[PDB]
């Protein structure tokens, strides 16, 4: 129960890939009250950033099961039973990450980063409820989606110089969230290009300690403008 | 293929 | 029908990489009672084999972290406790294994193949063990590794084609034995060549159904004596 | 490097 000690455990738990444990060492220190430094910010999201994608993974695979399997009535039932045992899951993970996030570190966000990072995980979280949602719950969840991501778009264009490595991951994620759930690739495009565009004409303002995910972020979103204009 | 979002590494 | 609806909720984890629930469902289905199928051993196996293998992995990451940091106290003794808790887990899983060998798999294998199998599953799992015992329990850990690995060389020896997958893998894998539980190289180096030329000596008898893994075992074989021939 | 056991990938 001392905060060092748990970080070192999860950097442990990191390097042996064990992404339960790692996850459940940083929401114990987040638990603790205090804001979080960059490093258990970055450990925090890299945690539950496998711990969910583990199960979006497996939901995508029993989901295209339970799509092709329409005319046998008793395997598109256990496939269907499946995909919401998962589903179940990844919604347990995602409301523990977002209550999280109320509750500890969006109010104690001291500086726009922060509060810019905190923001950007609050879209990134309810946008993977959203891939799951139906219908009446759906349309909530897209807009706290939403919501969250345009002020951390906002607060990171008034703050952050364009290659700061949050603001293009904001810039990255929000415009997947235009293009795969508002379904609108004109306004993923446009968002993607502007944030590439602005980086690219500074880059003497990259740091030794950013410039690589800086760089990585950009080629991402080049990289998700060549496929969504074809 | 997929979108890419970051972090990545899912 | 509750084990041919078992047997489809396993492949169904297997292709979300779901290897615990894969593995609880082949549990129940051995736990049944009845022979496994073919079928229904290898899922038995690659869960098992997935499940543990995750753990032999993460513990081989912390125990070089733990000798990495020898003189940084308070890291060391981090990683060690860390490492005893990943132990227990893979300990769990390995006799959890080795108690449905001996309970349903190896008492009920009718045939000389699944018998061999099996009996090469028991001699696997100690081995997991033997990695990661010390002193007092290792001694017997390493023997009943060793007598299940000889009954089965034994048996796929007499009942057997070289060039049989189960029979080479066997091969490949008491090897091993010899070579990192046992310290023994020069036997390791033997039992491995031995089962190499054996293959190659006879390669009329591969099957079609089999040949690729009968020749990537061949391989592998070969690649473990040309690592441990030029180090002894 | 590690030695080869059949089947693989832990």
């Amino acid at each position: 129960m001392d905060k060092n000690e748990l970080v070192q455990k999860a950097k442990l738990a990191e390097q042996a890939e064990r992404y339960d444990d790692m996850a459940a060492c940083m929401k114990s220190v987040t638990e603790q009250g205090a804001e979080l430094s960059n490093e258990e910010r970055n450990l925090l999201s890299v945690a539950y950033k496998n711990v969910v994608g583990a199960r979006r993974s497996s939901w995508r695979v029993v989901s295209s099961i339970e799509q092709k399997t329409e005319g046998a009535e008793k395997k598109q039932q256990m496939a269907r039973e499946y995909r919401e045992k998962i589903e179940t899951e990844l919604r347990d993970i995602c409301n523990d990450v977002l209550s999280l996030l109320e509750k500890f570190l969006i109010p104690n966000a001291s500086q726009a980063e922060s509060k810019v990072f905190y923001l950007k995980m609050k879209g990134d979280y309810y946008r993977y409820l959203a891939e799951v949602a139906a219908g009446d719950d759906k349309k909530g969840i897209v807009d706290q989606s939403q919501q969250a991501y345009q002020e951390a778009f906002e607060i990171s264009k008034k703050e952050m110089q364009p290659t700061h490595p949050i603001r293009l991951g904001l810039a990255l994620n929000f415009s997947v969230f235009y293009y795969e759930i508002l379904n609108s690739p004109e306004k993923a495009c446009s968002l993607a290009k502007t944030a590439f565009d602005e980086a690219i004409a500074e880059l003497d303002t990259l740091s030794e300690e950013s410039y690589k995910d800086s760089t990585l972020i950009m080629q991402l979103l080049r990289d998700n403008l060549t496929l969504w204009t074809s | 293929r997929e979108n890419n979002t970051h972090p990545e590494w899912s």
